[PDB]
Parts: structure tokens; sequence; C-alpha cells
RNA sequence: UUUGCUACAUCGAUGUCGGCUCUUCCCACCCUGGAGGUGCAGCUGCCUCCAAGGGUAGGGCUGCCCGCCCGUUAAAGGGGAG
RNA sequence: AGGCAGCUCGCGGGGUAGAGUGACAGAUCGGGGGCUCCAGGCGCCUGGGGCUUCCGGUCUAACUCCGAACCCACGAGCGCCGAAGAAGGGGGGAGUGGGUCACUCGGCGUAAGGUUGGGUGGCAAAAGGGGAACAACCCAGACCUGGGUUAAGGCCCCAAAGUCCCGGCUAAGUGCCAACGAAAAGGCGUCUCCAGCCUUAGACAGCGGGAAGGUGGGCCCAGCAGCAGCCAUCCUCUAAGGAGUGCGUAACAGCUCACCCGCCGAGGCUGGAGGCCCUAAAGAUUGGUCGGGGCUCAAGCCGGGCGCCGAGACCCAGGAGG
RNA sequence: AGGGUGUGGCUCGAAAGAAGUGAACCCUUCCGAAGGAAAGGGGCGCAAGCCCUUAGUACGAGGAAGGGCGAUCGGGGUCACG
């Protein structure tokens, strides 16, 4: 089957300035601004209407229409990020040896896991804020990918407890998303 | 863009560089076109969308307009000899 | 011996028992199982799609596995009738002398190379021949497709399943 | 534009089911010659069927206001 | 059922089987691209069905027939004391027909029966003008019917 | 990489077992490196996937090859080159 | 002064492929009825055996009640050769009695570039043009020199001629292989045709709730309070629910199995087969592969089309010899 | 790798080969076998392209006549590239 024509609309809310030029779409808002390049969306026309975003493609197979609906979800994530922030929570779970975590510039350092003297270090993506309250870690930001990747780097560095041992639940784990702020 | 009313230039064939007006969309890769009063006459038949080059000028016609109907829309916009503006 | 040796046709049909001494007994002894004459709704069949031969070893293993599966579902005399149609008439023979008589400087090599019978097989000379079928009621149509799929795995020839 | 409805039998090893998902198709084209060429290329390319084995039986124009399938209605 | 057919040998004589080569000698087609005119009857038909894979034939009309008889050359006329005398005029027909043939005293009264090995040329425009094989069943060999007349025009 | 089957090449000759010496290759992974599962608490095991960069030794018995055995080792893998 | 390597018509011969088995001989799987004996149970029932009868099913190199395509004998006709090149008769000189491969129909064999038969064709004893190179495959039979048109095969560069045209597919460098190099199995990966069943009298998925009550009925159990050893099966009911799944639990309990509400507002679900691709798919005589470069809406694959190049083949001019 | 051919460079050329009774090379006209266009004009096809006319015209192996210049060609040795 080939869907002859398919067209979608994304409403731009107030307090948001959307700019489009040479396949690069940037959204400016109160919380921040996000810039994303959509040069890989071949066969898709992106129209910048006066009050909404217009996406059109004709004769889409199973792969062209899959691409079109991912671009829609990316755009709606950019709009949300510049109005409301993104906030992921991570929990710090320890069994016997308490875990100490601290932030130093663009790096998170985890020390005193199950007892080891190595210090585990995780990269922090641009435009992201990491704070430690207690037993919890909070990651802030507007771009959802950078917020999610940063929280996953913290997740991945402490996995190494998951080598050579039957898992007794020791590490740092993702918790939830999306406070209003 | 390729839609009804767009004025195109023929790329292949014995026509090869003549004014042409899109009047209908047939399928995924063919459209119906005609030349109302070309000096030799661009006949009314189908054309492959790879054998035409769309211009910037455009007219206002309905889908599947007859040849006589199209001639009235080019003169309304004064495109009888304004085709060669590019 | 690998089944690729006796899956293809090599020569004519070799069946006449009165000119062939010393044929081993086939592995298959029971060809009809269940309760025939029962009341059944579906009459699904196993149909080949090539020409070849099926050894009596493959034919008996495809039967035990299908009977165990159906008997595992509800019962034995209950509403199913399992029937294997072809009989192994053809006799397959092996030039065994490469084992014993090929090393006494006896008729070794290809000298006196007519072979001795080792078992029987079922020639399948037409395209689309029935090999097995099973009859069940409407509530058992699903456990009957699976029995024929498992049995089709132990047979040399490519087959289908047809429902009627 | 003359939406056409082409019906016929195509062969792969004794294969005949005259109904609507292994036998026949719908086409939108100016004349009958164009519609037949489409059927040969689409079935020959997507299923590896030579033109010996495609037997077109009926071709006729259907009215645009009555088609079972809505995919061909949407590009009209 | 037309009353007159023309047959052309479209393959050479190397590696041709025993049966086939002897039949083509009786039809007077020794080597490639020589043609012959025969009446259409059940006796000749069974011969063409045997050597079908080496020839092509069909029914002549006026333009194909008139064109075959004109092609004769110095070693291609009819048996005017052998010699294959190129006709080119009625002069050879004002003295030759007085032996076996009758009613033929003008090039416009040479429409009835028989001929000799007519030696042709390979076809202009590629024998693969629309084909790729003189070796394929009906792809280029065998019976073609009225189409034999446009093939003669090419050769 | 065995053992047979065939008799295509060499019969006015291609020196026919084993060992030693020296070089290189394959991967179907014995150890060393990475990841996972487990009837994985830890130590030790068992199994699956990637990977041929490095290693894979000393002796008793037999002409051997295979094999059995002694004391160790991270392990003391298995094959090709007429 | 006739001859037959071919065909047609006429008139005859034959038991092969197939097909059958109640038409003979052998084999071979099930059911119903009738008769008998034996054993078991309380005249009956059940099992085994033998005979008969009826119904269906599986086979044959050494079976046949049947039976093609096809091959062959004779007569006539056609076609070709023949008084220039000559049926029957006579005479002189040989060589040969190791064959081999491809296609096709077989016997033996697990097979083999094995061995042994029937038919056709090359090589032997055959050049030249294609297949990378190649006795044998495809085109084709070379007296010498020049001109032309084609066959097999090819047209991005090596290298003469297409960076040719239309509809589709593949993302692996798969592939770029007539003879030459991959199976069973798995993939809704993507592309296509058939079935069947639900859809604006609101489907599928999802979301909140009702998500259930006598009763957690129960037999057995301290208790399994669906789901530990067998199992039924009733309405306070209507826009709502079954006496009811997998987890589990000493036992619970609870999530989930099943039916309605509320939302939502366009199609959805399950089988069958096909194309390409992926996994299956692992070696070294030493060092990378379609011949190489390299190629990705192709220079690959599928269904079609158009034009050209290209032999000593066929056509033409001149020359030579028998 | 080696000979045969095509195009060039340098060399030897008295005789036995042609040649002042004209070598070699340039111009023009004419005939022309098999074969055989394109540009232009008109029509058809989505397209590559095709059909009618141009036209069997231009051309085309060979062959025949005239004009100019005028002394080397054939042949031998060797080297480069296809």
């Amino acid at each position: 089957l080939k869907a002859a024509y398919i067209r979608e609309e994304i409403q731009i809310p107030d307090k948001v300035k959307v700019s489009l030029e040479n396949n690069v779409l940037k959204v400016k808002g109160p919380k921040g601004e996000v810039i994303k390049d959509f040069s890989y969306a071949k066969g898709i026309r992106i129209q910048l209407n006066e009050g909404k975003i217009i996406l059109e493609t004709t004769f889409a197979d199973r792969r062209k229409k899959a691409l079109l609906y991912s671009i829609i979800a990316h755009i709606k994530n950019m709009i949300t990020g510049t109005i409301n922030g993104y906030r992921y929570y991570l929990k710090v779970i320890s069994t016997h040896f308490p875990i100490s975590v601290k932030v130093s510039g663009d790096e998170v350092q985890v020390s005193n896991l199950i007892g080891e003297k190595n210090i585990r270090r995780a990269k922090i993506l641009p435009g992201v804020k990491v704070t430690v309250k207690g037993e919890d870690i909070v990651v802030e930001g507007s771009d959802i990918y950078n917020v999610a990747q940063t929280a996953a780097n913290i997740e991945s560095s402490t996995k190494i407890v998951g080598y050579d041992r039957r898992i007794f639940s020791d590490g740092i784990y993702i918790y939830k998303k999306e406070v209003i702020g | 863009a390729i839609e009804i009313g767009r004025i195109c230039v023929k790329t292949r064939g014995r026509e090869a560089g003549k004014k042409c007006v899109i009047v209908d969309i047939i399928d995924s890769n063919f459209v119906l076109v005609t030349g109302p009063k070309e000096i030799n006459g661009v006949k009314r038949r189908r054309v492959n969308i790879l054998h035409i080059e769309p211009t910037d000028k455009k007219v206002e016609i309905n889908k599947g307009a007859t040849d006589q109907e199209v001639k009235q829309a080019i003169e309304q916009s004064g495109l009888t000899d304004f085709i060669k503006e590019a | 011996r690998p089944g690729r040796c006796y899956r293809k046709f090599s020569g004519p049909a070799y069946t006449r028992r009165e000119y062939i001494p010393g044929i081993p007994m086939p592995k298959i002894t029971k060809f009809v199982m269940g309760n025939v004459n029962g009341d059944y709704d579906y009459e699904l069949r196993l149909i080949t799609t090539e020409k070849g031969q099926i050894r009596h070893n493959a034919l008996e293993a495809a039967r035990v596995i299908a009977l165990k599966y159906l008997s595992k579902k509800l019962a034995s005399e209950q509403n199913f009738a399992l029937v294997v149609t072809k009989y192994p008439h053809h006799v397959i023979r092996e030039n065994k002398m490469m084992a014993f008589a090929g090393a006494d400087r006896l008729q070794d090599g290809m000298r006196l190379s007519f072979g001795k019978p080792i078992g029987t097989a079922a020639r399948l000379e037409k395209l689309g021949e029935l090999v097995m079928y099973v009859r069940v009621k409407k509530e058992h149509l699903e456990a009957a497709k699976e029995a024929l799929k498992i049995a089709s795995s132990k047979l040399p020839i490519r087959t289908k399943i047809e429902i009627s | 534009v003359k939406i056409f409805m082409v019906r016929g039998t195509a062969i792969f090893s004794a294969s005949r089911f005259p109904t609507s998902q292994k036998f026949t198709k719908y086409v939108r084209a100016l004349n009958e010659k164009q519609a037949i060429e489409y059927i040969y290329s689409q079935l020959g390319g997507k299923n590896k069927i030579k033109r010996y084995n495609i037997h077109i039986q009926e071709i006729k124009e259907v009215k645009e206001d009555e088609i079972t399938d809505k995919t061909i209605r949407d590009l009209a | 059922m037309n009353e007159l057919i023309g047959v052309i040998r479209i393959r050479g004589w190397a590696a041709t089987p025993w049966y086939i080569q002897d039949t083509l000698s009786m039809l007077r087609l020794k080597n490639a691209f020589n043609a012959m005119i025969y009446p259409k009857d059940s006796s000749i038909q069974g011969m063409l069905n045997l050597v079908s894979s080496y020839v092509t034939w069909g029914e002549l009309n006026d333009e194909g027939l008139r064109l075959l008889v004109s092609k004769l050359e110095i070693s291609r006329g009819k048996k005017v004391n052998e010699e294959y005398v190129k006709d080119k005029l009625n002069v050879d027909f004002q003295s030759f027909v007085e032996s076996i043939k009758d009613g033929k005293l003008r090039l416009n009264k040479l429409d009835e029966i028989f001929s000799l090995p007519i030696r042709l040329h390979p076809p202009k425009g590629g024998f693969k003008g629309k084909v790729s094989r003189p070796f394929r069943a009906g792809g280029e060999f065998g019976y073609r019917g009225d189409k034999i007349n446009e093939l003669i025009r090419r050769m």
C-alpha cells in the first residue's frame, strides 16, 4: 500500500518564537532555546506557517511514513522543552558501603561503591544541570536528549557492579520524569 | 512545486523546451498536461514527472480544465507572451 | 548411513519379493491409529511437493512423534484418527562389500558391485501425494496442525498442510 | 482519467484464486494500453512472473463513485 | 490457405544433424541465406516441420514475390542451360520458356510455379532488429505467415 | 586433516617411515582479552557469543605415530605447507 | 535408365510411458455382517484365532483386461540426383580393430572428469569469432587480396559500441557466473498479490472505573479460599461480568484471565503463497575479490523496450587452380 | 621474450631493379559494384526513438582522362610506439 497524501499540523503556542531556514529549525522560549537539523528528512516538505508547523509527503511507503511521524515527535519535544523543563530523577541504592557522588564541572564522580577504590566518572552533556539532594540525583534541562543521555551516562558508569556478581541491587538507577518544571 | 496550474518546461521528447501547463494528476509518476496555443502545439497527453522542469509562474484553473478553459486563464494573467520572462 | 544416499532415485522399482532373498522387516507395523468411524468435522492432510524416496526409518519416527503429541492433548481412542497411507514397497540395497569383502582382496573395488538389501522405502512418483492425514472435531483443529508440523520435520521431502 | 479494473489469472505452479488479495488489481490510467503495461510490470517485478503466465481476462472502466478500496479513491 | 510459400535458410551448415541436412538439400538450401519458392501442399509442409529450427517461411504476396524474382544475378538466374542467367529483361524469356514452361513470354507473365536457389544477403538493420536469437522457437525461426514479406524486403 | 572408490599425470625415476633443525599459515578457541546466562551468595564450576595480537614447556616406556604414565604449569589446543 | 538420405497419403506390425488390480501372479493397510473354537467375567458380555461376504486404501525390472507419443515394412505421389559428373558387374592399393567429451534416454554404484549400453554433435583429422585464459560449449566450415552486412556475444574505463528509456526491488559490496560455488530451518526486514473474521448501531491498541457478589460453595483437608488427588454448575441482572487464567502462596491475599461503562474517532485482526535480502554460511597449499579498476534511484537484480558495435559466416569486385 | 605487420627517426644505396621516352608527390573532371546517410520540413510515442519526404541523393572499392612540379622510388641495416 502507498498512502497517496498525508499532512500533519503542529500548533505553535504563545511565548514561542519558531525560526526555520535551510532545513534547520530553532525554537526560542522562556526556559531556553533548542536548535535541531532536519537535513536527513528526504522526501518531506517542512512548511513554516504563520501559526503552525506543516509537514507533507505523498506516496509514503512503510519507511517514509515511519520517518515522518518521528519528525513530528521531535518537534513536539522541542516545543515542550522550551516551555516546561525536563527533570529526570535517579536513586542511589547501596547495600553495605555508602556511595558518595559529587559534581565537578562537566563530570560526575562516583566513589566507594561495593568497596572499590576506583572512581567512576560520567560525562555531562551541554546545557544540562546536575544536582545531588540526597539518595536522589536531579538532572535538568530543555533538550530532552541531552537530559536523557546525561542521566544514562550516570546510569551506565555504575553498572560495573554487574560483573562477576549475582546482582544484589547496588548502583544508581533511573526513577521518573517530567515535573512541571 | 508540482500541482495543478503550474507552468513547466518540457525536458525530453521532440518538444524539448516548450511552455506547458499541468492540468491533472494521474498517478505516482504521471500528470496530464497541455499546451493551449504553442506555435507548434504541445499536445494534450500525459508526461512523466521526470521529463518536466517546473517554473515559478502559475495560473488559476480547475482540475481537468479543458483546453479552451486554460487559454482564458493565461490571458487573464497576461501570460500569452509573458512565458519567456525567465 | 546418511539419508542423502537413499533420498534420490537410482534405478527402477525393486519390489518383487520372490526374486529378492533376505529382506529386513520394516520399522512401521501400525499404519492406522485412533478411532476411525468417529464423528469428525475436519479432515486435514499432509501433502508432498517433490519426488523422492522415504526410508522406513523416517516413516516410523514421523509416526511416533505425531501420535505422542495428539495423545498428549486429550486421549487415545478419543476424537482423532491418525492414518499413514504409503507403504514401503521399494527395497534399498547397499554395496556392503566395501566393508567386509572389499578388503580380503576378495571382490574388492567395484568388482561384482550389485548390492545387498538393507531396508525398504516408499517411492513418491507424483507431485502432491498424500502421506498422512488426521481427522478431528472443530475444537481440536489447532492441536492437529501442530502434530503434522512436528511430524513434517522428520521426513526428507518438502510438504504442506491442507485443511478441509 | 478512467479508473480501470483489471481481472485475470496469474500462474505460479497451478495457482488460481479469483477474488481480492492473490489474483487481481486496480489501475488509474488514460487508456487500456497504459493500464495493461502497468499490470505486467508490477506483477512481473514484484513476483518474478513472466508475461507467458499472466492471463488477463476482463478489463473495464469502473465509475469513480463506487470502489471497495479507498486507497485508489484518495488520489482522485 | 495461400498457394505459394517462400522459405529462407537462416543458419549455417556446421554441426547440423544427419536427418536435417539431407532434407535441406532436397529443398535446395545448402548454405545460409538462400531462398526458394514452393507451392503450399501437405507434402512440403511435413518437410518444413522437420527442418523448422533452421529456416523461416510464410505465404508470399505480390510485393514479396515480385521482389524475389528480381534479385537474380550472374550465377542466380533460372536454369537457362544451367548457367543461372540473370534475367534482367524479357530477352532471356523470349527464348528459354519454349522447353518446359508455358504462357511466359514477358516478365509480367512469370507468376506461376518454380525457381532455383535464390542467393540472398543478411537482413538490413540487424537480424536482431527486434530479436536476439534466430535459435529460439518462433523468436526468429519457424512459420511467421504474412510477415515473411517484410523480411524479404530487408534482405 | 583418516580410510576406501576411480586409474586422469609421472615407469629412458618427482629419493619411499619416524626424528632433529628452521620458517610460515588456518580457526572448528586450550590459556591470555571483552560481553552475557545459570539450578550464578562468595571461592570454584558449567554453557553461549566476539577475537588468531602473544603462549602452549620438561621427562619414563616404544623405531615409531597413536597411547599410557611422572613432576610441574596461566594453559601445557587441534590442523596445513608434494 | 533408373535411384532413395527426406516428407505426405493409403494399408499393416508392435506392448514401451501411462493406467489398472473383482483380468491372471505376487505383495499390502483398515472397517461392517455371518459361522466356529479357546480364555476371562456375571444364557450374555469382552479378547484372540480360522473361513466367508461386502466397502474403501497402497505397489511391481523378471504382473497385464488395456494402452499413447513414437519407430518401422510395402505401394503411389512429391522432393532431389541422373545420359557432363552414370543403378548393376569386374579389377589394383590401402589405413583402421586403445577412442574421448557435451546434450539426451537408460543398467550398476553413496557418488565420480567412474564404469557399461541406445541416439545426435564436436574433437580426433577444424582454422577464425565469443566463453578472462580453455582439444570437447555457443557462432561458424579458412583458395588469395580489397569493400560491405550480420551471428554468438557485448556497449562506464582497461576495450570497438549506451554513463540508453519506462515500471519496481535490494543496503548486504548481496551481486557484477549459460556450462561455475549451498540445503533443511528461522525473519510482518521490506515489497506484492487469495481467503476468512470484526468495523461510524463507534473495531483494534490504549487509558480510569465497574474490575465483582451466596461462597472464600464445596469432596479430601489445620488450609490450597479457580490453578495440590475427580467434578458439576445455579441469579440481586442490565448501559455491567464467567461457579473464574498465568503467577503464586504451608494458606492466603493480590496483579492478571473474561464481560460493560467513559474517552477516542479510521479502519483493524488471523491464516496461505510469492520476490529480494539477512542468519544458517567455518581452512590453510603463501597474499584482496566479479578477469581488474571500481560501482549504490546502480555499472546490481526482476518485467519490458529502443539503437548501435562485432567473424575468414552471407553479399560484391579483381586474381589463381582442379 | 620474437617473428609478422602499421606509422615514424637515423643510416647504405656502383652494378645486377624502375626512371628525364619522366621517379615521387600534388590539383581537376568523369564512370562507379555490393552497400548507403544526415541537416531541413511534416506526423506518432511519457521516453530512448520511429514513420513520410530529403533520396537510392551525398558518398562508396576500383577504374579513366587531363594539368603542376619536377629526381628520386622499389630494396637492405637498426631503433621507438601501436
